[PDB]
């Protein structure tokens, strides 16, 4: 199974991940991408915000979706 | 060389021109011309920091060995480089991070380290690598983009060793800069 | 293409990537709201710096 995200900037990344795959994972392929901390990386479906501790299956996400990106801002 | 800044240098060639590519020994060459660069400036910060008599290197003993390194046009837009590195080091308030902090693409806090394990001086300012890691930036991202210029020239997108070559050929001002270093010649 | 499904395609993909980057937006403002720094306007160009430059010709 195939993912596109898309961030607000305008660019979109295709992703390779299985609906048993975490959240938490993707955060580090997306740093990897990037360049980006995964703290500080939000990842949402049809518009609602992502758990890292959850999986794709909890969101109901089939093959073919989009994944937009927002930033977390912290002082950790 | 001795780093692994080939996935950066591809980063900056992306930013810069898309349609241009980069060939992997060409990101090679780029590797050696960040140890290079590194090389000469740290030398010469050194020599700056015993003339002042202070141990800790910073911005300042950079600015002037930046200076007499890099030609009258790098060397002016050098300087608003390193200087606005600093600035959003320093106007950056929540980062652990000091790559993220500065805003580079190169490892900031590796240049830091590299200084140190150089026996150059005692102590390292975090101004100091950061004033460096954007001079390092800007001649790769203008390396590339003369490169480019080169490859349109020869009807070729990617960039190769010879068009790396055939652009510092071509302006004194980067002659003067590797007038000491050879890319590749018999 | 006489059939041109993409077109169809872009303008529905467009409304519900629209939904999400609202959203998202929404997101970003409150995270930087936190911060208690808010700007009524901002805008800047990020770009490789160069020897020369001409600012005639837009773009």
């Amino acid at each position: 199974m195939q993912i596109f995200v898309k961030t607000l900037t305008g660019k979109t990344i295709t992703l390779e991940v299985e609906p048993s795959d975490t959240i938490e994972n993707v955060k580090a392929k997306i740093q990897d991408k990037e360049g980006i901390p995964p703290d500080q990386q939000r990842l949402i479906f049809a518009g609602k915000q992502l758990e890292d501790g959850r999986t794709l299956s909890d969101y109901n996400i089939q093959k073919e979706s989009t994944l937009h990106l927002v930033l977390r801002l912290r002082g950790g | 060389r001795k780093e692994s800044y080939s996935i950066y240098v591809y980063k900056v060639l992306k930013q810069v021109h898309p349609d241009t590519g980069i060939s992997s020994k060409a990101m090679g060459i780029m590797n050696s011309f960040v140890n290079d660069i590194f090389e000469r400036i740290a030398g010469e910060a050194s020599r700056l920091a015993h003339y002042n008599k202070r141990s800790t290197i910073t911005s300042r003993e950079i600015q002037t060995a930046v200076r007499l390194l890099l030609p009258g046009e790098l060397a002016k837009h050098a300087v608003s480089e390193g200087t606005k590195a600093v600035t959003k080091y320093t106007s950056s308030a929540s980062a652990k991070t000091r790559s993220s902090r500065a805003g580079l693409q190169f490892p900031v806090g590796r240049v830091h380290r590299l200084l140190r394990k150089g026996n150059y001086s005692e102590r390292v300012g975090a101004g100091a690598p950061v004033y460096l890691a954007a001079v390092l930036e800007y001649l790769t991202a203008e390396i590339l983009e003369l490169a480019g210029n080169a490859a349109r020239d020869n009807k070729k997108t990617r960039i190769i060793p010879r068009h790396l070559q055939l652009a510092i050929r071509n302006d004194e001002e980067l002659n003067k800069l590797l007038g000491r270093v050879t890319i590749a010649q018999g | 293409g006489h059939m041109d499904p993409v077109l169809r395609e872009m303008e529905q993909k467009l409304q519900q990537e629209e939904e999400d980057r609202q959203l998202a937006l929404q997101l970003q403002r409150m995270f930087d709201n936190e911060r208690r720094t808010v700007s009524r306007r901002k805008g800047s160009v990020d770009q490789y710096l160069l020897r020369s430059s001409n600012m005639a010709g837009a773009k």
